[PDB]
RNA sequence: UGACUGCUCCCUAGCAUGCUACUACCG
RNA sequence: GCGGUAGUAGCAUGCUAGGGAGCAG
């Protein structure tokens, strides 16, 4: 805002026009200086406003293009992301029952809700109420979507420990009753 | 698109669009760069390229900013800013720029499209990303040139040791051996297909591959051409000598499979690395094996540089060091899986560079060194980080397939980094021991490059024969043949009974194959056929200008045989040098 | 129609997503390559590849929202708190969401006491506030969708009332826009599962360029997608002590939809003077505006309002993708016959009947709409059209002919019996005659499953027009729901407008010369939202006054009510407003030095501020 | 965020950028704690910075307050006035505050790597705060110098009361009797593990 | 853990347009 | 003597962008 082309040459016109005026010459050296001077200011008014448009236009090119990059690296992050989320889920299918009934298909394709049926390992079962208990999980083994079970843990709403001997009619309302009950296939 | 800069490591967004490799250029340098030469293309965050619709200018110094696009001299806006000005392009951390004043070196190894020997010179002479970046764009412009070729169309196939097969029009017959491997992929409808590892003999067609595939229709056999990865570490890690033997274990017996072993551990357990400086058949192969034992409590790598160069990498270890603690590591291609793949915790793991479960150690081995670039190095200090480790090979043997060059041979002092940092300051270890060999190869070598530190420990019968036979040298392809080779062959066994069973050196493979054809004697690779030489070798003229005869093919290749070594001068060789018994053809 | 009814005998378990397997670079997948709908039957995928190589990033967003991949990685559960299928578990434990209460301002509430206000007997008392629900809520709330059946519809009907609804919705144009023309607000919202674990909408709208989005828009016009929708519990003030809940559906649907149903969804928001109202203020005589258009020129005007008993638990799948095809109507150009039929199979497989994940565990949604998605207004618009002119048909049909006076009334009977059970294809003239002649008897003000009707009355009286009997055996005998007639009313005087319109009561004031319509809210309803908050937002009103400059604002119209309370309320407001405002002032100026200003705030505390939003002169 | 410097008998919201404590000067005490020595950083209820994406300046010297933010000097929009400026810098309680007369105190022992006998020098020619100041900036730079060195552990063990020992990377070790008590974790893949209490002599 | 729409108020930044004002150039 | 043009300052108007809050279905 002080070095510009321009500002050399007004700042010298300015000084001699200045000069000659503190001289105390004629009046014709007067008007030459505001003649001078006013196409100087002119001249420098462009040069002035110019250069500041086009460093705010540069300065806002550069911000778009961080923020795009900063774009770009988060899509990478997330691609990573999910790419291992796919892969750290795929190392649990038991690849020899779902293989065993993706062959007994017709033509390869089978419903989604007979998978978890036929070919899952573990077994949850939430419980409202006792009656509703002595008629599904009786026992250490019961039989559900025709297979065996075992019980393996029983725990309560707030996710504690209870054996099965104090599951009973008299003791009942002594415990969280939302009951989540694990079970394994048998053989 | 966001990095440092491989001159002043400052951040950067600017990639320049003219070399193959796209580095990242710092904002100065970049200018540096696209002044002093003819490299006008700049990649940044979105490319440096006129997009004013239906026009096609690509340059940088010729661009102006308007808006929010870029635009040319025939499209710039009223409002319009030079990219290229103040010696310095527009983009990312504008500001925080120191520039570099290696940038005409910078520019050579840019410029240098892999001609003469001075490109080896610079490539070899320059900072350390320099050399990364050398290493790099050669393998590179070298993978491109082998890439351009043709695709073998096979149709049929007669029988094994046999096969018609077809290049494409306008495409050169490629290279012959292994060196240049033959992999392959078909397709029957959709996709591709597996046809096997491969290497072809001759123009009949003799498999020297491992396997046998159903071969016929359809078949494209190509010399696969890989994408290069980056490279993360440098060339070799700066030694200092410990005080402090952290983490090796002296055991407090001696394993004494060899005696020098003691000391091999007592200098090779405080420097960063070292080297296992060993002529052939003299303490090359068992004194890792040793090492193995006396420091068993100690993370211990083996590696080599090609598959084919596994013999002793894979059989002391099992034959004499205990079962579980070895490991097998072979990608799944045919080659010794003598101990356990799919496992990660062991103490000693064998392989070679191609492929290896990424983990850190402390103790490792390298071998064959003289055929191993700095790209090798580089990539074997990245997957492996250890504390010491050990680069076994010798000057006196055989460069890398650097066919690149063609006007100067490359020459010890131009191997790589390391096999010119022992040549200067001079070998960690120096062995002069010969295992099982006769003084000739003790005389010969010691005179030319060993500098007789090892002298005769097997007597001189001087059984061994060279002749005032020259030969005739003629060129039919990429291949050439020998007349007083065909010729030469038989009367060189007129009567001489010893060398019937010898081993045939092949400077020229093509030549080995008519010699097969007609005579027959087995085929023996140059470079990669260290350790599989027999007792009784003979080496025969097969060539006279500068493909192979200067000094380093014929270290290792005198050493083949050990009492019958048949090395009759051929060509321009270090004839008036010493002494040779000669037998005259009648 | 038929498949609604065929579907019943088969067995629960083949009804949906059809999976198998797909090699990736030598590994085994499990992804989804169809569908088998309980009404549109078997649809197979048209571009499926089953050797592949590294996968590219639209394809690793939608094998990660199908359920294919994390039901067959899951245990399998039984659950016997509900009576809904039950697919897989997630995790080895039961998530149990609870509810907290609110916030107590008791500043404000003592401000209030010491002006008189909360004495016994009043008729202003607090019956708004926020109520805690335990662990099992969310479940039980879900379990709120037995009450929907499967329906069988007359079709004969059906396929006159969907002419007569498009008849009523023809104003408008719509079609496909691009990528580059999507509006999106606040793009700082959830995304949905399994998306939440990663970032917010902001993140998949960002590292997703424009023909990324153009290439998966343009997937879904030969291939379905189904997805997983995660349902919320709501924390807010209300009256009645239920737990309220929403659904959050996944981005791959949202995406779609928008680009889809973007463009007719603003046009319909951007009309004055039609029977739809989305889109209208009720400032600056917006509600006096509405009003004197629902009265049109009906001869012996009354008004008369409903309710439909669960709503949205309960409306048949068959009303839902009517709604879907009378929307999807206006792509007559920019899609083809597959496309359209592919679109509907995309939006059936995504919101009206998929996994659900409450809790930890996934379920099957039976049917019904799932409030939530892109669409979700606007059809609810489409059903209530629909629900009308069924219930007018039934009216008109089921009267004795012989002693309708006129003839003209006769005739169109006759017309109507004809078009409906002796005409296969549709008679448009007959249509139009029909669609006048329920606009000019029947109007309607129409706004999300909200309505106002000015009828005539003799009409109704004599059983030519609907009346409240009509409604409810409409709904009795196709939305399986009783509507009880305490929940409706009817109002014989036009001088006081609708009884209830969007929870606002109506009154005639005198402004200026002439007399315009004002409305005003629940005085109850205004006092809660004074006392009852989440911390920070208030107990400290310094922090922000701007809460009770918007509530003053709603509160204004209760100074013209002839009760006194009512208008100490807004006067209560004003007072409260400047005495937060010294205290913010001195309050400053005491421990600091900071001296404060009074330029042009105390507009805020005087009438005039609050007057103008109400005056027809349309700022900002 | 509302400490309490004390020697200028002033409430802050301001403090030191790059100091020991973060200890809490006021506006003129933040001047002369930034002037008499050098730390051009300062922390207040946000911490000074510019706010454009990609801008980086970590002076305060030259940053302007602009629409209710912050920006710079390299990256300047100017429509502002300088945040420091005027014998102060802009915060709260920049109207109700005192100075000091000493103007070294932090300049002369928070500037030092205390260690040196003139830090308890100055802190016995202290007041009680000052002094307690002194106290806790003892305690401070204990454990900050403290964890500055190894960390024992036992790879493969042996008979107890005899084993072997490896440490750390390149870091020196401390004095060797019991007075550094070695009780640190065990790690079994990411968790930490009953480990005990030991001492290495 | 926080869905889809619609309307309204407040604060800051930029753009466009208009009104007035102060210098200077030109005829 | 009148007009045009070039900067500069204050004021007003409508959009776009960002943030905080309120109501309704
Ligand atoms: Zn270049
Ligand atoms: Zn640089
Ligand atoms: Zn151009
Ligand atoms: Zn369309
Ligand atoms: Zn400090
Ligand atoms: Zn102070
Ligand atoms: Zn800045």
């Amino acid at each position: 805002f002080s070095s510009l082309p321009s500002y050399a040459a007004f700042a010298t016109a300015q000084e001699a026009y200045e000069q000659a005026v503190a001289n105390g010459d004629s009046e014709v050296v007067l008007k030459k200086l505001k003649k001078s001077l006013n196409v100087a200011k002119s001249e420098f008014d462009r040069d002035a406003a110019m250069q500041r448009k086009l460093e705010k236009m540069a300065d806002q090119a550069m911000t778009q293009m961080y923020k795009q990059a900063r774009s770009e690296d988060k899509r990478a992050k997330v691609t990573s992301a999910m790419q291992t989320m796919l892969f750290t889920m795929l190392r649990k299918l038991d690849n020899d029952a779902l293989n065993n009934i993706i062959n007994n298909a017709r033509d390869g394709c089978v419903p989604l809700n007979i998978i978890p049926l036929t070919t899952a390992a573990k077994l949850m079962v939430v419980i409202p109420d006792y009656n509703t208990y002595k008629n599904t999980c009786d026992g250490t083994t019961f039989t559900y979507a025709s297979a065996l079970w075992e019980i393996q843990q029983v725990v309560d709403a707030d996710s504690k420990i209870v054996q099965l001997s104090e599951i009973s009619m008299d003791n009942s309302p002594n415990l969280a009753w939302p009951l989540i009950v694990t079970a394994l296939r048998a053989n | 698109a966001v990095g440092a800069c491989v001159l002043c490591n400052s951040q950067t967004s600017l990639r320049c669009g003219a070399c193959i490799r796209r580095p990242f250029l710092c904002c100065k340098c970049c200018y540096d760069h696209v002044i002093s030469t003819s490299h006008k293309l700049v990649l940044s965050v979105n490319p440096y390229v006129c997009n004013a619709p239906g026009c096609d200018v690509t340059d940088v110094t010729q661009l102006y900013l308007g808006g929010m696009s870029y635009y040319c001299k025939s499209h710039k806006p009223p409002i319009s800013f030079p990219l290229c000005a103040n010696g310095q392009v527009f983009g990312l951390y504008k500001n925080t720029c120191v520039g570099s004043d290696n940038v005409t070196d910078f520019n050579a190894i840019a410029t240098c499209d892999w001609t003469n020997a001075g490109d080896y010179i610079l490539a070899n002479t320059c900072t350390e990303r320099l050399k990364l970046f050398a290493a790099e764009t050669l393998k590179a412009t070298e993978e491109t040139f082998k890439l351009s070729y043709g695709i073998a169309t096979v149709r049929e196939v007669l029988s094994d040791r046999e096969l018609h097969l077809s290049w494409e029009v306008g495409k050169p017959r490629p290279p012959l051996n292994r060196n240049y491997v033959f992999t392959g992929y078909r397709v029957t409808k959709n996709s591709k297909v597996q046809i096997g590892e491969y290497t072809f003999e001759k123009g009949a067609v003799v498999y020297r591959g491992t396997t046998t595939y159903k071969l016929n229709v359809g078949d494209y056999f190509v010399l696969t051409s890989h994408t290069v990865m980056p490279l993360s570490a440098p060339t070799l890690v700066p030694q200092e000598h410990y005080v402090r033997i952290t983490g090796l274990y002296p055991t407090l017996n001696i394993s004494d499979e060899f005696s020098s072993n003691v000391a091999n551990y007592q200098k090779v357990g405080m420097q960063k690395y070292s080297t296992l400086q060993g002529p052939p058949g003299t303490g090359k192969s068992h004194f890792a094996i040793g090492l193995a034992l006396y420091y068993p409590s100690a993370r211990i790598v083996y590696t080599a540089c090609s598959h084919a160069a596994v013999d002793a990498l894979c059989e002391k270890a099992l034959k004499y060091l205990p079962i579980d603690k070895c490991s097998r590591i072979i990608p799944a291609v045919e080659c010794f899986d003598k101990f356990k793949v799919n496992s990660t915790l062991e103490q000693y793991v064998f392989c070679t560079v191609n492929a290896l479960p990424e983990t850190t150690a402390d103790i490792v081995v390298f071998d064959e060194i003289s055929m191993a670039t700095n790209y090798d190095l580089s990539v074997v200090n990245a997957r492996l980080r250890a504390k010491h480790y050990v680069y076994i090979g010798d000057p006196a043997q055989l460069p890398a397939p650097r066919t690149l060059l063609t006007k100067g041979t490359l020459e010890p002092e131009y191997f790589n980094s390391v096999c010119r940092l022992m040549k200067t300051i001079g070998p960690d270890m120096f062995l002069g021991t010969c295992r099982r060999c006769p003084a000739e190869i003790v005389d010969t070598v010691s005179a030319l490059v060993y500098d007789n530190k090892l002298k005769a420990h097997k007597d001189k019968s001087a059984q061994c024969f060279k002749m005032f036979y020259k030969g005739v040298i003629t060129h039919d392809v990429s291949s050439a043949i020998n007349r007083p080779q065909i010729g030469v062959v038989r009367e060189f066994l007129t009567r001489n009974p010893a060398w019937r069973k010898a081993v045939f050196i092949s400077p020229y493979n093509s030549q080995n194959a008519v010699a097969s054809k007609i005579l027959g004697l087995p085929t023996q690779t140059v470079d990669s056929s260290q350790g599989s030489e027999y007792d009784y070798v003979i080496f025969t003229q097969t060539t006279e200008t500068a493909h192979s005869c200067n000094v380093n093919r014929f270290n290792v290749a005198i050493t083949r045989a050990k009492v019958g070594i048949l090395c009759i001068m051929s060509d321009r060789d270090l004839y008036d040098k010493l002494q040779f018994t000669s037998l005259e053809i009648p | 129609n038929f498949n609604v009814l065929f579907s019943t005998v088969f067995p629960p378990t083949s009804f949906g997503p059809l999976v198998r397997k797909i090699f990736v670079d030598g590994v085994p997948f499990v992804v989804s390559t169809g569908y088998h709908f309980r009404e549109l039957g078997v649809v197979h995928n048209q571009d499926v590849n089953l050797h592949s190589s590294r996968l590219s990033f639209k394809e690793l967003l939608v094998y990660a929202a199908d359920p294919a991949m994390h039901a067959a990685s899951g245990n399998l559960l039984l659950d016997k708190r509900t009576t809904c299928f039950s697919v897989a578990a997630l995790t080895n434990n039961v998530a149990f969401q609870t509810v907290k209460p609110g916030n107590f301002n008791k500043d404000f509430y003592d401000f209030a006491v010491s002006k008189g206000f909360f004495k016994e007997g009043s008729s202003v008392e607090l019956k708004h506030f926020f109520f805690a629900q335990d662990g099992n809520a969310a479940i039980s709330d879900y379990d709120y969708y037995r009450y929907n059946l499967p329906t069988m519809c007359d079709i004969r009907q059906l396929l006159f009332v969907v002419e007569v609804v498009d008849k009523y919705f023809d104003c408008y144009d719509g079609g496909c826009i691009n990528a580059n023309q999507v509006i999106v607000n606040n793009l700082d919202k959830s995304a949905g599962f399994p998306f939440n674990k990663w970032g917010k909408a902001r993140l998949y709208y960002d590292s997703m360029s424009y023909e990324d989005q153009d290439a998966l828009f343009a997937y879904t016009k030969r291939n379905v997608i189904p997805t997983i929708t995660q349902m919320n519990l709501k924390y807010a003030i209300s009256a009645k002590n239920r737990a309220r809940t929403v659904a959050g559906v996944s981005i791959c649907s949202t995406m779609t939809n928008r680009q889809f149903h973007q463009k007719l969804l603003k046009s319909i928001a951007a009309t004055r003077g039609a029977t739809v109202v989305i889109g209208t203020s009720k400032f600056y005589g917006g509600w006096h505006n509405m009003l004197k258009t629902v009265y049109s020129d009906v001869e012996n005007p009354h008004l008369m309002g409903w309710d439909y008993p669960k709503c949205d638990r309960a409306m048949p799948n068959m009303l839902r993708i009517m709604a879907s095809l009378v929307l999807a109507r206006k792509h007559t150009t920019c899609c083809s016959l597959s496309h359209r039929f592919y679109r509907l199979a995309n939006e059936c497989a995504q919101v009206l009947s998929e996994m659900v994940m409450c809790g930890g565990s996934l379920y099957v949604k039976p049917g019904g709409t799932s409030s939530g998605d892109a669409t979700t207004a606007y059809a609810n618009s489409v059903f209530n059209i629909c629900q009308a002119v069924t219930a007018n048909v039934n009216a008109l049909l089921s009267t004795d002919g012989n002693k309708i006076a006129d003839k003209y009334v006769r005739n169109l009977q006759h017309r109507l019996y004809e078009c409906l059970y002796r005409n296969r294809d549709v008679d448009t003239d007959f249509v139009n005659e029909f669609y006048a002649y329920l606009r000019k008897h029947f109007s309607m003000m129409i706004l999300s499953d909200d309505a106002v009707v000015c009828f005539n009355s003799t009409y109704a009286s004599q059983g030519l027009v609907a009346s409240i009997k009509n409604f409810k055996s409409v709904l009795y005998y196709q939305n399986n729901v009783f509507m009880s007639e305490a929940k409706c009313w009817t109002e014989t005087d036009l001088t006081k407008g609708p009884h209830e319109f969007c929870s606002q009561h109506t009154m005639l004031v005198k402004q200026g010369d002439d007399y315009v319509y004002l409305p005003y809210p629940d005085p109850s309803r205004i006092l809660g939202a004074g006392c009852f908050v989440d911390d920070i937002v208030k107990t400290d009103g310094t922090l922000m006054i701007e809460r009770f400059v918007s509530l003053a604002i709603d509160a204004y119209p209760l100074t013209k009510h002839p009760n006194q309370e009512y208008a100490d309320v807004f006067h209560l407001y004003l007072q409260y407003i400047r005495k937060l405002h010294d205290e913010l002032t001195g309050h400053m100026l005491d421990m600091y030095s900071v001296m404060l200003t009074n330029d042009n705030t105390s507009r805020y505390w005087e009438p005039e501020f609050y007057e103008a939003m109400y005056t027809p002169h349309t700022v900002l």
